[PDB]
RNA sequence: AGGACCGAACCGACUAAUGUCGAAAAAUUAGCGGAUGACUUGUGGCUGGGGGUGAAAGGCCAAUCAAACCGGGAGAUAGCU
RNA sequence: GCUCGCCGGAAGACCAAGGGUUCCUGUCCAACGUUAAUCGGGGCAGGGUGAGUCGACCCCUAAGGCGAGGCCGAAAGGCG
RNA sequence: ACACAGGUGGUCAGGUAGAGAAUACCAAGGCGCUUGAGAGAACUCGGGUGAAGGAACUAGGCAAAAUGGUGCCGUAACUUCGGGAGAAGGCACGCUGAUAUGUAGGUGAGGUCCCUCGCGGAUGGAGCUGAAAUCAGUCGAAGAUACCAGCUGGCUGCAACU
RNA sequence: AAUUCCUUGUCGGGUAAGUUCCGACCUGCACGAAUGGCGUAAUGAUGGCCAGGCUGUCUCCACCCGAGACUCAGUGAAAU
RNA sequence: GCUCAACGGAUAAAAGGUACUCCGGGGAUAACAGGCUGAUACCGCCCAAGAGUUCAUAUCGACGGCGGUGUUUGGCACCUCGAUGUCGGCUCAUCACAUCCUGGGGCUGAAGUAGGUCCCAAGGGUAUGGCUGUUCGCCAUUUAAAGUGGUACGCGAGCUGGGUUUAGAACGUCGUGAGACAGUUCGGUCCCUAUCUGCCGUGGGCGCUGGAGAACUGAGGGGGGCUGCUCCUAGUACGAGAGGACCGGAGUGGACGCAUCACUGGUGUUCGGGUUGUCAUGCCAAUGGCACUGCCCGGUAGCUAAAUGCGGAAGAGAUAAGUGCUGAAAGCAUCUAAGCACGAAACUUGCCCCGAGAUGAGUUCUCCCUGACCCUUUAAGGGUCCUGAAGGAACGUUGAAGACGACGACGUUGAUAGGCCGGGUGUGUAAGCGCAGCGAUGCGUUGAGCUAACCGGUACUAAUGAACCGUGAGGCUUAACCU
């Protein structure tokens, strides 16, 4: 009856449920921006933000835990040089969530999410 | 686990009753592209809240 | 706790190893017996020479409990075991002497007052 | 050496659940029996309806078996509906 | 195109059997696919299979079939 | 009857562990099974875990649970003297060092010896084949750690047995 | 007794309690010697009983992970 | 003349079996259940020998009769054979009272106690196991008691299939045989997505008459109603001794029900760690993927029980059996005809929940609305433009709310959700580095590192204004109050 609980199975099991989580955070900041459903993008919030915060401190350690999650040399490359020190103010909130239309295929609420900065 | 006797379509109306699709009705309209986006939505080009949005 | 069909190591020189529960008694249709209740037994394994035999009826006080009991600040006392001590059936007075192992508070009756004096601890 | 043992391929089909207008006109899943032998299997032949074949139930004979299927006598007959 | 998951004495790669153009390209999306389809074993048009050594055919026979004469049987036909 | 969880003969079939064409993870290669998105009710189906008790459930231990491996030790009634029997029931298993050029047993010669002139016979038996057991220490709650992998004993009817 | 109606025969073992089970008695309703009789090691996806181990079978269910169920979009049956 | 004796003679010749079965028809005719009846059974009443020590009526009560109920075994063949489809168990029940327990009383051959019997009384309660397929019944052990029955011998479009009825097989018996049975023995397909009524929940529409936002009233309805034991009184009343109260008070329990996680625990495939096998990261190291979460050890929040608290009630009104009082008919007497007072878990309330769709549609408090006009059958009317309020809905972040709706919080004048910061909790000394050791490994830095839903803050991010719906003074008649 889910009283206080967490969470969204997103009609998957727990491993392919993180594993698509490990790609869809690397897939975000490749690119900055990504288009996907809305329930998705609500709950990737809660997976890109820890490893914003993880990257506004720096040390081996947490380039070894970011590397630990995410498994990519190319992604923790791009993070902890670049996204950390553009986020080094921010208090928290680097994602930015707009409500694009519908997915004429299955009619799924999509969405937009990105960073906040995004600066060109 | 079958009908007795076939429904009137009367009866077969009834059950149609909640079945009519809710308007929209409340399409805000953009302050500066002014188009006819969803309140809480993007426009069709990516404006929001009078602001070039999606960088695109 | 204990219920029907269960079996009890014995706690006293009675002359019994193993004894199962067959009835719980004190109230009809009561499902459990904590540390302070009668039950009728059945005896399932004696020593030769003891006060018993194998395969009579009568009571026993189940003293020591795997599940334990609780005290009235939360604590609990929860032992290694289920054990009893066997009765006479019409008097409630226990048949062996000597008692081994702890035994709890909660055992405190007028009428297991002389268990309480024969146990070693608590 | 073994109509030997354990056990895959292969073969078979004892228990249980699911299914029962099913995925399927007898299957799936989980465990089971045989597994160098009276074993199993590919190809091609021979035996036919009151007969064929049968480690024998009366089982199988093209999803059909107290007697196949197709056509004919035949619009059988029907004190019954 | 970049990550991720599954099979791997196989959900892999090849032949016989049986099918019969389903193979490849251009092109189209009504109908067919249990949904959408600019996609396809779908509609339309063109193209593709090259052998002295592979297989078949060919020579030789097995089970078995047919069977000149022959023998038997109302006829049919049966056995050889 | 279908783009159907079924059936279909023969060849090929590698790496790590492993006895193995088992199984687990992968290579070559091929695919994500032709409706999806959310929700995370009752109830059903496939499973994981469980305090205390432990067949008391039920027609019945049906189903689950559990046992499960290797080496060594040990093994009853009965018996057609083959069995029963892997009866039952126990002990050690990981990793790292030496003990000991990895010991014991082992093929066997360049070689010395040898005659009817031998990709050779006798000998040391090198080189080398070389476990395992033992001692010492160390880690974790758990060392056959996963997958895989007997439940066992007693009495009796029937049928010999496959 | 795979056979016994009367009947759950009677006695003994097992059980706190045993119409089933094992042993025995003998009045064998209506066993019997190749329509084979009585035993029998081994063997058996065989019928019945008991014990240990082990457990959600049960006391009494509780929670969690997935597939449906439920809502939205597309397609769209059936017995009656 | 022989045979038709089934004697109007199917020709003067013709016996059985079947659950492999099949076909045509029947409720014209059986088995299950219903219906009618009530012999039989079950229960009650009347008579009363007599037993009962005396005492028929304390109790039975022979012999006999008069009825009741529709639960036994039967009678009839009315419904069903173009299907009402099963014995028992399981889950889940409801009603009757001829009452098993608890409660209130009468009488005794009831001293007390503890029972016996009869009357009133349906509210709640009303075993666990062994053998049998069993219902039943026997047995074991409990309990305050383990009540009798109706409900298609309740319930199989809810489960099971043991029994029983399929085709396999065997024993005994009967039959020449096929097969059969006052018989028993192993094995053996239980189909259905709910239209309607019904029931449990949850919303939409309109109405409630001016609209809207809330708080209640209360018709009526439902839930709930069990009790053991110990002590005080008291070892008193009573008693020959042995024994041994009533009544009233209090504590402590079993079953059940409601509610909640503070504790004790369960689970916790989103949290931490260990570890086997193997693949990849170019290697070692450190991690990650898969093998049921790979196998497992712990574990937050939730949910949850075996856990922790709470309840049954008292009392009030009117009553049953029964006890009376004062009292005539009937000078007496008499519980009663007048009247009057007590008297049960029963009855109506009291206690908790639902509840104005209670169309008889209630009440109170509060807020908002006070437009110009054309028109016609001058109608509680429509139409035109102007205004569109209180408030509401939608959309959005969402929730210990929830299937979907609905419901609750917030929507920047903002802490609703995520993130972030600090804390807490959980897991047990990260990684890297340095020293010692041949090494595995161990020690220091380090109670570290990492922490899911939890708690306190913080607008960093996302909840954008406004729009849309909703109106413009509320019919008629009568009466009472003021021009």
């Amino acid at each position: 009856m889910r009283h206080r609980k967490s969470g969204r199975q997103l009609n998957r099991n727990s491993s392919h449920r993180q594993a698509m989580f490990r790609n869809m955070a690397g897939s975000l900041v490749r690119h900055e921006i990504i288009k996907t459903t809305l329930p998705k993008a609500k709950e990737l919030r809660r997976v890109v933000e820890p490893l914003i915060t993880l990257a506004k401190t720096d040390s081996v350690a947490n380039r070894r835990l970011a590397f630990a999650r995410t498994r990519d040399n190319e992604i923790v490359a791009k993070l902890f040089n670049e996204l950390g020190p553009r986020f080094a103010s921010r208090a928290g909130g680097y994602t930015r969530i707009l409500k694009c239309g519908f997915r004429a295929g299955d009619n799924a609420p999509m969405a937009y999410i990105e960073l906040v900065d995004r600066s060109e | 686990a079958v009908q007795q006797n076939k429904p009137t379509r009367s009866k077969r109306g009834m059950r149609r009753s909640h079945d009519a699709l809710t308007a929209v009705t409340s399409l805000s309209v953009d302050k500066t592209s002014g188009e006819k986006h969803l309140r809480h939505h993007i426009t069709a080009d990516g404006y929001y809240r009078g602001r070039k949005v999606i960088a695109k | 706790m204990i219920q029907e069909q269960t079996m009890l190591n014995v706690a006293d020189n009675s002359g019994a190893r193993r004894v199962m529960c067959i009835k719980v008694l004190g109230g009809s249709h009561r499902r459990y017996a904590g540390v302070g209740d009668i039950i009728k037994i059945t005896i399932k394994e004696a020593i030769p020479r003891g006060k018993v035999k194998k395969g009579d009826v009568l009571k026993a006080v189940v003293v020591r409990t795997k599940k334990g009991v609780r005290r009235p600040d939360g604590s609990v006392i929860r032992f290694d075991g289920n054990a009893c001590v066997l009765l006479n059936n019409n008097s409630e007075q226990p048949i062996g002497t000597r008692i081994f192992g702890p035994v709890t508070r909660e055992l405190r009756s007028e009428k297991f007052m002389k268990i309480i004096s024969l146990a070693p601890e608590v």
